[PDB]
């Protein structure tokens, strides 16, 4: 007998599910290009709060940024006669720096004031922490990975006398296979001394001042990226293209390992290109690599040398946004925006990137994105011969035209000896400091 | 694979079949070309014999499809048309025969095959296609 | 169709599709299925490129129409190094359906805004959104403690000639369209105007927008400036710029290199999270004061 | 490509496809387009099998490459009954592009992981995940009041062959691969490996993982044991196996069966929403305690 | 005139709207196998809170467990002089047996020292409580359906002044047509009398112990889940091949019926067959009715006798997570995992199931999960004749082959006159008691 | 299959498909493949009509089955006036797969619901969901502070003819089926009944049910009344209906003009959310009352 | 590429060939329209050869295919139909001869050939369509 119109049944399920298998995000897309679908990234947290139950995941980080943690192991309130307490709020895996400044529900509590012990979270598997011999020594948890924080004595009288959420600066070095070797500041320091002193002060020169106090902390771009391939498991991954700080980066547990990685591929663009096996992933300039004439491209599939897509004028991101972290104050949720002068009129676009980082380098990031975006409207879609298949997936084509000469940087090669291009529009003047004053 | 016999005597004329050649080519369209070759040998892949004898010759060929045949098996291929080289050009042939003497093992190319019967003794078919499997 | 019914109900017809539309700059294009050359505005429609008018949709829904209208490109047609340059982009159409025995005999099928176009194998292929393409995107302002507006809006007006604030200066030294020489840098402090719209007015780029960046004069006011994008049109060495001053969209950049911190329209102090949710400690300063 | 260039510019060109895949087991396997068997490294590439190579595709973006790779299922091949079993999971592969005439004329198109295999009517089409499969996964501990790791981890490292833990004997009474009786069941606590590792290192399943439940010595120590799920090789009751000791991955087993209750990993107390929200009555205890 | 490449656009709409019409999620869907569209089910709710608002939805549940209940009828503040209300909280629908244990914002509150009215909610339209002749008799409501608790004079002293967050233990029995025959304890006891007595104590044996105190509470599987489809209208529904205790289900009101049920089938793994109209709700069980050579299948589509697929083994789940409910103390969210030795190294895959269950089931669910879902990797795709067509939809086929004899159970059975199956590897072992100890 | 597998393993098979729907009214339709008319139970299928019987599909999962059974409408059958009228609605099916030799070897398919109908060019097509097509719907109350039961509802029991509350008359002046004019309206209060049943119990509409608005007498007890939606069928001003009191569902309107105010079933207080927020301020009403 | 020899002399009356262009084109539904050619020169797309002589001659024409053919190699071809130029027009051929006297290096458009017996000497083929590639 016939079949019915689950025809169209059977070409969804699975007859697309077979697809995503094997593969705001209103600026994502455009800037990762025709590229790769962006996975949901990066909803910031503002009013960082601590949830004390059991489904909470382990937060991650690299640099100085402040975590919200959980409770584990608080004991019963002890009334003095105006209450007491002993917790411990867990902050993040690994080993890490040591935890400063320290303001609960509020504005600031001194940490002297407090009768804290702060633990690295070492493999090493530093002992219990004595001041959980309430429990005892027998039932005592030794946590092994989990860097907690207790808290001992703690008078809840300031606020309230319910217990505060409580937030907490963290400093994490990048750690991993590839950033014990090649140590950078947080080990590689190896003894700097040299302590300026000479005591409504002379700061106006600190951002260029040689002295090293607060940027010591943020970890290279090159470790932390490399840290998140080590975690998923890739230690094939090459980073060697990679110049950037960090500066306290966070994603929370299952945050689907990649697109914790997405956010960086929005704010310091790299390819992670992935030519051979080694997975390269290397800082996106326009070093252009190829030198095609329009005489030199294969016969495609639609029987056109060139195909060229310019993309919607209705559609351009006319004003960008981010929602950065504050990174030198009181770390809390900014925003700046880009906007182009003529077309002012609409198409908002905005992203919100979890990661810290100061405020003329946000205006920096966004005036590169209203600029690359409304680059990355052209896309070109030709095919190139074998004969040159040592054109790699990131590759940029300078593509000499009888009108033009435009650069195109190349995505989604499927070649299986035809190699086959969808390429997109890049520049290279869009990869500079845009050398803004700063706050 | 066998190798029980080369096949019944008799082949109509007609009996065609030519090496092969895979490689795949992309025609880059401004220009000229530039074409990969993954073989360096060539599958000679003859067709259209026809068996014409008495009805006699057609249970023995009816069954030669079936009894050694099936579908998998040898049946060593006489050619109309050890290390055999062609020195006609500068260039070489250098193709190697795994049996003696042009008799390049084969397999059918059909599911069925279709014997007709064209008077009272007359037994005929149209067509046995081969690609010579190694 | 606005009274050609007596014409369309009549199984004769003669109905030939036919469009215009309307560049950013003040040109016209004309394009007709005809096969000639007519106009019935001084428009004058050319049967030599455009014209395969494939389907145009509808619906009651706020989302938009669409029309693919498979082309040619020619000289005297779009000739793809207009369109590739950053022209054609907001291109406003109308696509009318006239009757050819008569062009007063006709109407308008939509008025589109051609959105997408795809030119390749020696022809364009441009989708005509539809009249609701405005409608589907976000616009507001999000409280962020820069300015909000450009120099030229309703929002801040700022009478950007009332000086000398702009720099007038016809250009040289072009290079790769991203750094300009410019012969006459001097007349203006260094790194003035770094967001400004560089307006140039002459030659190939006619009438071409592009930011600048790194305004920087090197020696005896040579000023050379870059750009974020290239232009798209090479410039000739010889071409007329004009470039407004650059606004950082900051109150302390604001107010003191342009007069108008009145009309400011951003969000300088706006306090934060941690405050509204801070209760008040009676210790340390607890006085009435800027907060900064 | 790599200085294969000057082969490749020409183009007379001759590169014939050809990979080989690493299994989980050390035995790699070979496969080439070139039809006469051809190696470079000590893999002896094989024509027998393998070898469509349809259409590797790229991406900057994190999402896998992809390449199905039809073939042939033979013995000397992955043969279907290594593959049903659970062997070629993870298996690895490398992609090469040989020439040859020369094999060492070539470079490797990508290294992949060879997510989905979907063999049928005597063949197997394998879909090759890129370099990137592991990315897309979700990796965390989430609080929760067991112990998150296994016994060979780092974060609870145990030297599990310290003491008469592992349980090494030689298997009798297979039965349906799911039941194995034991000869040598005695030597041990009832019960005490309740989720171990029943590593089968000898026969059919060579080096083939299960897990352990429903430790019962039924008479002078059989020791019956049952697996969560069959092999898919039938051991053929003469096999050595050798079972890791269970852990319950619970603070009382943990301390009292193993020494190793420093190296936790877990989180036992975690007191819970209703605590975080409470506010301090003044009434019944109030005194510091265990809150448990 | 030619078609633009809206081609594509009425291939999706209404080309694609047709199937779904006809027609965390990482762990349901192999569990439910190729077999349907898993629809999101049981954001389990941590801190139940009471909105007093006009939107939220009547909740329904089946057993003990506790639930927020919202505001209806609160009259003015009275003060004493130091506060007082009259309160009426809504629990639930359907009657109801008694509420016990009530705590509010925080810990703990004795309902002795409360005045708490309790209803039943009877269809029988229990009267006004006369605590609502404030309003007078003649506007008194009087609620038919709903399981409303008033709330007399109560003290707004203690926590605040403000009015607490209340939540309440509510027991609720299982009702429908199906449920009033075949009693079970919670009115087939018809009086059990026989308290044990004979007076810190022996709990040691009270899991294997035989009376029933707490437990008499939950009710059987097969009434709840016939609740369900009785609610929904289907009264042909057939469940006598159901064998377990629900313990305080919960899905709220708009919970789209089956999304409710579909947790069930995480939990206990039954089959919701529907071999012929009767809709039979089978346990899953590994007992082979088939036994089908390799001769012996038909034709299939592709030409291929058994299409043979196994998953990657790249998304295979190596950990499994819940979000259940404690069920024996305070109820909390609480979340245990099964980690597979070999495979830990990733794709951690958990879903929150919404239901009440105890500590050694939990770790019994995941761990059956883990099993299933590794188990679950290989499907086959064959046909099979209508010589045989009594393999209802939900069957399982041993399948001999020449190379292994592994059974498959099957899904998406499409004959049209040839029978077309989507199996998937079911083996019997996974549905048995895991036998762990208890918290 | 129940026990026909005797002559179903037999590859000489003869099994003939066969369906039979139940309409909402009492009547059933009969159809078959065999291309005799046959019966087995008192429906006799015919096989005029229906019966394509296109790939029944099946799921362990809650998602419906679906056959879209290709057919013929005619006078004898659906003849598709019945079917716009809102007849067909919740059909219920079953579909048989009968032996024609012996309509004793039979068994079902599956009992479906038959959702969607699609009839165009003299033919209907007629989507049949499964089983589990109420699964997946939305059921519940809201709390809203209206009833929320219809009349004859279990949670509002009320005894509709209790009293002169029905209005029995025959019709008259159907005009274009919205207005009704009814000969005799006289013997209630205007604007008695304003969301009613309108069951139309002869006729053409035979058991039809549309809902009242507008209930106005204008002169000598004429009752126009309104309807919110056509009939679908035209009744022929001698048509019988009765038409059930109209409840607006309001504490007011419940107690008053029906005695049923026990059976409330709704939520009339329901204080809100800026109380439940409210902190009790010590000023002005804080006496016990009710908050109205 | 090679420069080895022209063919086998034999070539039967049909052999059939001419300039093939890209003529990329847009066709207006209007009415007329534009177009362009990328090549400034033509393909001469030769086709249709036959090979006719005794068995002798056809050994050397299956290796012919095969031994300096592949696929991807010159084999200079004989046209019975140093820059030519065509001057019956006002406009120019101006079309080059990399290699002299109307020798046109080709390769045969086959994946396969396909020799025939159609007697005790006689050997034939259908075809052999050429491109002449650059
Ligand atoms: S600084 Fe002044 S002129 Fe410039 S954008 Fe802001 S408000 Fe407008
Ligand atoms: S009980 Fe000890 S050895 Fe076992 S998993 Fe937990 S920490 Fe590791
Ligand atoms: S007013 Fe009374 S009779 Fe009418 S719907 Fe409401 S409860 Fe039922």
């Amino acid at each position: 007998a016939t079949i019915l119109l689950s025809a169209a049944g059977a070409a969804i399920g699975g007859g697309f599910g077979g697809t995503v298998l094997g593969l705001g995000r209103v600026i994502d897309q455009r800037l990762l290009g025709s590229g790769s679908q962006s996975v949901e990234t990066g909803r910031v947290d503002r009013l960082r709060l601590s949830s004390a139950s059991e489904g909470e995941a382990v937060g991650r980080l690299w640099g100085r940024m402040r975590v919200a943690g959980q409770v584990i192991w608080a004991t019963r309130f002890f009334e003095s006669a105006s209450y007491s307490l002993s917790l411990a709020l867990a902050l993040c895996e690994g080993e890490i720096l040591r935890v400063g400044r320290v303001w609960a529900d509020g504005s600031e509590i001194e940490v002297s004031g407090l009768n804290m012990r702060v633990y690295r979270g070492g493999e090493d598997q530093l002992p219990d922490p004595k001041i959980a011999a309430v429990e005892g020594a027998e039932a005592a948890p030794a946590y092994r990975g989990i860097a907690y924080v207790v808290l001992e004595d703690l008078q809840l009288a300031p606020f309230g006398n319910r217990v505060p959420q409580f937030t907490f600066e963290v400093v994490r070095a990048a750690q991993g296979a590839l950033a014990e070797a090649e140590p950078d500041l947080t080990r590689g320091l190896r003894a700097v001394a040299l302590i300026p002193g000479t005591g409504w002060s002379d700061g106006e020169n600190y951002a260029r001042g040689h002295w090293i106090s607060g940027r010591a902390v943020a970890q290279p771009l090159a470790s932390v990226v490399a840290e998140i391939c080590g975690a998923a498991g890739i230690t094939e991954i090459d980073v060697s293209g990679l110049y950037g700080l960090v500066r306290g980066y966070t994603m929370t547990g299952d945050q689907t390992g990649r697109a914790g990685l997405q956010a960086l591929m929005l704010a310091y663009g790299f390819e992670a290109l992935e030519r051979d096996g080694q997975l390269v992933f290397r800082m996106r300039d326009g070093r252009v690599a190829a030198d095609l004439a329009a005489a030199d491209l294969a016969l495609g599939e639609g029987e056109a040398v060139v195909e060229t897509v310019r993309a919607a004028e209705a559609e351009i991101a006319g004003r960008v946004r981010l929602a950065y972290v504050e990174a030198e104050g009181d770390f809390e949720v900014k925003a700046v925006e880009a906007v182009f002068p003529d077309a002012a009129a609409g198409a908002a676009a905005g992203s919100e990137l979890s990661l810290a980082l100061t405020r003329a380098q946000a205006q920096g990031i966004v005036g590169r994105w209203l600029a690359e975006a409304r680059v990355a409207r052209d896309t070109a879609r030709f095919a190139l011969p074998p004969s040159r298949g040592h054109l790699g997936t990131g590759d940029v084509v300078r593509l000499d035209l009888p009108e033009g000469k435009r650069r195109y940087r190349i995505d989604r090669v499927e070649q299986a000896g035809l190699i086959q291009v969808e390429a997109v529009r890049v520049e290279p003047g869009i990869y500079a400091p845009a050398d803004e004053v700063e706050d | 694979a066998f190798h029980e016999v080369r096949f019944p005597a008799n082949l109509s004329f007609g009996s065609v079949g030519g090496p092969e050649r895979r490689t795949e080519i992309v025609t880059l369209s401004s220009g000229h070309e530039e074409r990969n070759s993954p073989w360096a040998h060539s599958r000679r892949h003859y067709d259209a014999g026809v068996g014409l004898r008495s009805l006699d010759d057609v249970e023995r060929l009816i069954a030669f499809f079936e009894a050694r045949g099936g579908q998998l098996h040898g049946f060593r291929w006489k050619d109309w048309a050890g290390i055999v080289s062609f020195n006609e050009p500068p260039p070489q042939g250098a193709r190697v025969t795994a049996g003696f003497e042009f008799d390049v093992p084969v397999r059918f190319d059909t599911d069925r095959i279709a014997v007709s019967v064209q008077s009272f003794q007359a037994g005929d078919l149209p067509q046995v296609p081969v690609v010579e499997v190694r | 169709p606005e009274s050609l019914k007596a014409h369309l109900q009549g199984g004769v017809t003669t109905l030939a599709r036919a469009w215009a539309l309307a560049r950013a700059d003040g040109r016209v294009l004309g394009f007709t299925d005809h096969d000639v050359v007519l106009r019935f505005d001084g428009i004058s429609f050319e049967p030599g490129s455009g014209m395969t008018a494939k389907a145009v949709l509808q619906g009651t829904g706020l989302s938009v129409d669409n029309t693919e209208s498979y082309g040619a490109l020619s000289s005297e047609a779009i000739t793809e190094a207009d369109l590739l340059a950053g022209r054609y982009d907001g291109a406003a159409v109308t696509v009318w359906l006239v009757n050819w025995a008569d062009p007063a005999m006709r109407a308008v099928i939509f008025r589109g805004h051609l959105g997408e176009v795809s030119r390749g194998a020696g022809a364009f292929t441009a989708e005509l959104r539809g009249l609701t393409a405005a409608l589907g995107q976000e616009q507001g302002r999000i409280y962020h403690p820069r300015c909000a507006a450009v120099l030229g809006d309703g929002r801040c007006r700022f009478d950007l000639t009332k000086d000398g604030y702009a720099l007038e200066a016809a250009l040289g030294g072009v290079d790769e369209a991203v750094v300009l020489r410019l012969a006459e840098g001097a007349g203006f402090e260094d790194r003035w105007f770094e967001k400004g719209r560089l307006v140039v007015l002459d030659g190939a780029a006619a009438g071409l927008i592009g930011v600048v960046k790194n305004d920087r004069l090197q020696a005896d006011g040579s000023r050379l400036i870059e750009l974020w994008q290239r232009l798209g049109a090479n410039p000739v060495a010889g071409d007329r710029v004009r470039i407004e001053p650059g606004c950082d969209k900051r109150a302390g950049t604001c107010r003191l290199k342009f007069d108008n911190f009145l009309n400011f329209r951003g969000f300088p102090h706006i306090p934060g999270e941690d405050w509204m949710v801070s209760y008040p400690v009676q210790s340390g300063t607890n006085d009435g004061g800027s907060l900064f």
